RNA sequence: AGGUCUCGUAGACCGUGCACCAUGAGCACGAAUCCU
RNA sequence: CAGAUACCGUCGUAGUUCCGACCAUAAACGAUGCCGACCGGCGAUGCGGCGGCGUUAUUCCCAUGACCCGCCGGGCAGCUUCCGGGAAACCAAAGUCUUUGGGUUCCGGGGGGAGUAUGGUUGCAAAGCUGAAACUUAAAGGAAUUUGGCGAAGGGCACCACC
């Protein structure tokens, strides 16, 4: 604490409410906008039609095929 | 500038007596330095203090002995109860054994265990073990 | 140490100071050598009191009588000045000499041939032997210190203020304080004069002794 | 006066590594090394190789 | 590349987009 | 098998004329030969081995590595100890690491939570520990509560004695060199703390060199 | 060091410094303990009484012992009060 | 890290020094970061004075001499042979080089 | 080159501090010195130690070394070191003192003294050297 | 009246920048305790 | 030089210089906000003041200027330190911090995207201030020690190097 007086407290709140806004992980569950762009929607499961069946490819230290598929 | 003697006070003499010394010069006097050095001395802390008076703000030396471990403030002066007395005291307090917290009280400048059987509370000054 | 009436420096011993130069020290002065100043003269010299360095070597002759065991103290010093003089120390007052090059280790290796294990020091110089007084620290072992007006002044108990950079002051500051442990010790009469030679404690150059040589036989 | 004791060969691995075991005084160069010390090689029959001793 | 002319480039970027988006009217 | 002491502190030891480690501990002499606490802590000191580290060094072919062994030691009502070294292979290293864990341990003190009834149970006021970054703070528990920590200070406080406590760290803790050499630095900086439960003023007994002085010289050099 | 029954229960009293009253620890090999000699009264001689003072580690560590010392005996009554 | 006490220069109180220039280069360095060296320098050497005092109209004639101060950029004094590289504890003794004659 | 390893310095150092008068300068006479009383196994070894020896007693009969002692240089230097003079060179007849000295004797202990004279002070005072 | 006043002659800092000189895909690394 | 629109050399336009009107940006850095108190020593330095043997503006006196010796207060800095702190380099402040609170302003929460897009605002213009997200990654970083290589330096050696 820098402002350290018996009659500061909104000062505290208000600096304390910006630099928690000014943050990542409680940011990101304060915008609508990562939740509107995640494509379960808030949810934990998910339905979904197969559309075709893809091999996608490790990265660079270990070498297999990891097979996937589009829905 | 100078906004809290009591701070300065409780400073020099923690400084002085981690470096060794015999002796302090408080610049600024004031009623509550002297009641809270009265509270160390009675409780026995400290030898006598000598006020060396003058027309604009007397100074004290007290004669320091190897009995003190800290002495500090607690800025600002908030307001404690009876039920907010022993959260300040486990937080504050190395044992629970010694050490004592001075606090301003309508009964005068006095420790918390005589705030405790008077059955009256106030505003904190400091802490001393 | 001289609250008594037997224990004060008479007539000789003030002329001994003045002959050899012990009242005066270096140009620099060190901030815990205020008390044994009396005033700077002209010239940039200080001047020491002699009653002071009196209850100092009172006071060290008191630390060295203190132990019984005379082995036990141990009497360093590495410059030529202090050479003859530490060893003519030992052989008056039993103590143990280290005269000429302290090698380190020789209180902490217990495994070294020179592992002493003294009870009370006493060195020539402490800006001079800075080493010995680390070992010293190493352990709980007090030492007694010759300090001169610019000495560091630190890890040492009995600070004696005296010249050290004269082979005649070192020699006599020597001479005397085996002569209080003596008297101490109660093999030396108080009242009968001990005053034998205290020209043992005096180193001189090589020239000098060749000197000597050329004029006696 | 010395001795030292080194085991060559594969040891709980794949990969062989060697372990050197010396304390004393040995000596390597010279004639003297020729009627001071005696050194024998041999082997050891294990069920994963053949493991290499040379005490000196 | 370096800060100063990696900042160089993106500002002759910026200037032809701007120049771009004010000729697209 | 045969003890044969170079300094005169253990020939004052051997020779049995001394009491208990107590008064080497009041007198605060160096204790540079490691069985003389084996002469004085019998079978009730115990230890084990907390990590083995190993460090590498690279040279002009390859990186010549060497293993670092952490033990500690100490009896269950008292003393306790914690040394390193570092070797060649491993049990010479964990060798010389508990033969500087018998030099070194250092005696505790144990305190009271409020009403002192009983022997002992917790530390007597809030010690800290400080080397490199970890920050080890140690705080008296009620009775019965028993040591809430990390295990390394857990084992160490279990080996120190000390049966209630509560512990609050702080820093890169990962490392248990540091962390292990701070809570011994909070345990060891025990006595070294001034309450009014001891202010009266203490009396100068004599040092045992001076009063078996006449032992020494009857006896060596 | 004491409980309710008043029993003593502290492994060892703790030596305290004569010149800061500082605790003196078990590992503390700077700290020293000074024999100073008396002297008799009239026949000036060692009658064979000790006198004792402890000086901490941090004292000599700082290098102001000597001037410890000797106010210690000047309190003590060794050294001439004029000096 | 930082290096130096200083940052390689004698600036404590200012913020801006007159900039000099180089004499083998021409690169603009400030005033107290450059090393200086004045030397003083006879116009005949070592073999040519006696050459001149021998074959001269007037005799005991002093020779004059020659004075220049020069200005050296970091990069170009070292290169040149002025300053080298010191040890870490040797980095922080102000006294000039010792002299012979 | 020619330089001498640690067995060969050694081993002379340690002959020449345990014998003397029975080495001497003639390589030959302490070559076959040093072939009667120490064990060498070879000759090389031997030779060299003889020579080592014959330098060091031409080093020695020319001034002192530090390295060795013998009996002959030893109890020569103590015979120096435990002479007397005839005066003592403290109880001289007249003793000069300055005035600053003289009045902190005269507030010490004294008023004045038989065998001290006051001196006269230096005009002006200049005694550090040109620095800054 | 005497006739080269004396002690040794590092009596080395003449030279300053100095032509052209780019690139190496990596498979291949194991992390240690007690003796009847 | 393989290429040389680069290093180098010869010319040379705006600019560099002054007036008048604009933008408000730098490694604008002591990479260390401001006020106030305490906690070691030393020798110097610039300013003002105080005191003192002596030399000089030619020989006596006073004030002044110039030196010598000290003291006070403010300032740019230096040397040493087991005060103390720190991850260390280091710092007399970056100390008086788990024994955590003297007052007060601004500011950062792994790296990239990114000082980016859009909106506002300022400017004749170049551009300044405010300032995201989607996506992607398990690292990116700070201090220090030995073998690593320097078209880095200082000393030595080799006909598997040279003259
Ligand atoms: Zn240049």
């Amino acid at each position: 604490g820098k402002c350290r007086g018996l009659r500061t407290a909104r000062k505290l709140r208000s600096h304390r409410r910006d630099q928690k806004w000014h943050d990542k992980q409680y940011k990101k569950a304060h915008l609508g906008t990562a939740l509107k762009a995640n494509p379960f929607g808030g949810a934990s499961h998910a339905k979904g039609i197969v559309l075709e069946k893809v091999g996608v490819e490790a990265k660079q230290p270990n070498s297999a095929i990891r097979k996937c598929v589009r829905v | 500038v100078r906004m809290n003697v009591l701070a300065d006070a409780l400073k020099s003499i923690n400084n002085a007596e981690k470096r060794g010394k015999r002796q302090v010069l408080i610049r600024p006097c004031s009623k509550v330095i002297v009641r809270f050095l009265t509270v160390m001395m009675k409780h026995g802390y400290i030898g006598e203090f000598e006020i060396i008076d003058d027309h604009r703000a007397g100074k004290i030396v007290v004669n320091l002995t190897g009995r003190l471990n800290k002495c500090g403030v607690i800025s600002p002066r908030f307001d404690v109860q009876l039920k907010d007395l022993e959260k300040w005291q486990n937080n504050l307090l190395p044992s629970r054994q010694f050490g004592f917290i001075v606090l301003t009280t309508s009964a005068g400048i006095m420790d918390h265990e005589e705030a405790r059987r008077k059955h009256t509370g106030g505003k904190i000054l400091g802490f001393f073990f | 140490s001289g609250a008594l009436d037997v224990l004060q420096m008479k007539e000789e011993d003030v002329l001994k100071f003045l002959a050899a130069g012990t009242h005066l020290g270096g140009t620099n002065l060190d901030f815990q050598m205020e008390q044994y100043i009396y005033k700077r003269k002209s010239d940039g010299i200080y001047i020491i009191n002699l009653k002071r360095t009196w209850e100092k070597l009172l006071l060290a002759a008191r630390a060295i009588v203190a132990i019984e065991n005379p082995a036990d103290v141990s009497v360093i010093s590495s410059r030529n000045t202090g050479q003859r003089a530490v060893l003519k120390f030992a052989a008056a007052t039993g103590a143990t000499p280290i005269a000429g090059r302290f090698t380190p280790g020789t209180f902490t290796n217990q495994i070294q041939t020179a592992f002493r294990e003294p009870r009370l020091l006493v060195v020539t110089d402490p800006r001079a032997d800075h080493q010995p007084l680390t070992e010293a620290s190493y352990v709980n072992l007090p030492t007694i210190a010759l300090c001169n007006t610019d000495s560091p002044l630190r890890y040492v108990d009995i600070a004696i203020p005296c010249n050290n950079k004269g082979a005649h002051s070192v020699g006599l500051m020597w001479w005397m304080l085996a002569r209080e442990v003596l008297r101490m010790r109660g093999t030396i009469s108080r009242e009968h004069p001990w005053e034998v030679m205290p020209d043992l404690y005096f180193y001189r150059d090589p020239e000098e002794i060749e000197k000597e040589e050329q004029a006696a036989a | 006066k010395g001795c030292e004791v080194v085991v060559s060969g594969k040891l709980r691995g794949q990969r062989a590594k060697s372990m050197k075991f010396v304390d004393g005084l040995m000596i390597h160069s010279g004639d003297p090394v020729n009627y001071y010390v005696d050194t024998a090689v041999r082997h050891v029959l294990l069920r994963q190789g053949v493991l290499g001793i040379k005490v000196k | 590349m370096r800060a100063k002319w990696r900042k160089k480039r993106m500002r002759r970027l910026k200037r032809k987009r701007r120049k771009m988006r004010q000729r697209s009217k | 098998k045969e003890w044969l002491p170079v300094t005169k502190l253990g020939r004052l030891v051997k020779d049995m004329k001394i009491k208990s480690l107590e008064e080497i501990y009041l007198f605060s002499l160096p204790i540079k030969e490691s069985e003389i606490i084996d002469f004085f802590l019998g079978a009730s000191l115990k230890d084990e081995v907390l990590k083995i580290m190993p460090v590498q060094k690279q040279t002009r072919a390859g990186q010549r590595t060497r293993f670092k062994a952490f033990v500690a030691i100490g009896d269950y009502n008292g003393h306790v100890g914690l040394g390193v070294k570092c070797s060649k292979e491993v049990a010479t290293a964990i060798r010389g690491a508990i033969i500087l864990a018998k030099l070194s341990i250092v005696p505790v003190r144990r305190g009271y939570w409020g009403n002192k009834i009983g022997k002992p149970h917790t530390v007597p006021c809030k010690v800290t520990g400080r080397c490199g970054s970890v920050l080890v703070r140690l705080i008296p528990a009620p009775r019965g509560t028993g040591i809430v920590s990390a295990p390394v200070p857990k084992k160490l406080l279990m080996m120190a004695g000390i049966d209630d406590c509560y512990t609050s760290a702080r820093g890169c803790t990962a490392t248990l060199g540091n962390f292990a050499k701070a809570t011994f630095d909070a345990i060891s900086k025990t006595y070294s703390y001034l309450t009014p439960d001891l202010w009266k003023e203490t009396v100068f007994t004599k040092s045992p060199y001076q009063e078996f002085t006449d032992h020494l010289v009857k006896t060596h050099t | 060091m004491q409980n309710d029954a008043g029993e003593f229960v502290d492994l060892y009293v703790p030596r305290k410094c004569s010149a800061s009253n500082r605790i003196i620890g078990a590992k503390d090999h700077a700290s020293i303990q000074m024999n100073v000699a008396e002297v008799d009264k009239v026949t000036g001689r060692f009658n064979g009484q000790f006198k004792t003072y402890a000086i901490c580690g941090a004292i000599r560590r700082m290098g102001e012992s000597d001037d410890s010392i000797l106010r210690l005996a000047k309190a003590d009554g060794i050294v001439s009060k004029n000096f | 890290t930082k290096k130096r006490r200083n940052n390689g220069r004698a600036k404590k109180g200012r913020g801006h020094v007159q900039p000099i220039r180089c004499t083998n280069c021409a690169r603009c360095v400030p005033k107290d970061k450059a090393i200086k060296k004045f030397v003083i320098r006879n116009i005949v050497e070592a073999a040519a004075v006696r050459d001149i005092s021998e074959a001269s109209v007037f005799d005991a004639y002093v020779l004059p001499k020659l004075y220049v101060k020069l200005h050296y950029c970091v990069s170009c004094a070292i290169h040149s042979k002025v300053v080298r590289n010191r040890s870490r504890e040797a980095r922080k003794d102000r006294t000039p080089p010792p002299r012979f004659r | 080159g020619r330089v001498r390893t640690k067995t060969v310095k050694k081993a002379a150092r340690v002959i020449i501090e345990k014998y003397y008068t029975r080495l001497g300068n003639d390589f030959h006479t302490n070559k076959r010195v040093c072939e009667e009383i120490a064990i060498i196994p070879s000759k090389k070894l031997r030779n060299k130690i003889a020579g080592y020896v014959t330098h060091l007693m031409k080093r020695i009969q020319r001034g002192p070394v530090r390295g060795i002692s013998i009996k002959l240089q030893e109890e020569e230097r103590e015979r120096r070191d435990n002479y007397v003079p005839e005066v003592s060179a403290l109880d001289q007849e007249i003793i000069e003192v300055d005035p600053d000295t003289k009045e902190m004797l005269k507030l010490l202990d004294f008023g004045s003294l038989s065998n001290l004279q006051v001196t006269q002070p230096t005009v002006g005072m200049n005694f550090k050297t040109p620095r800054g």
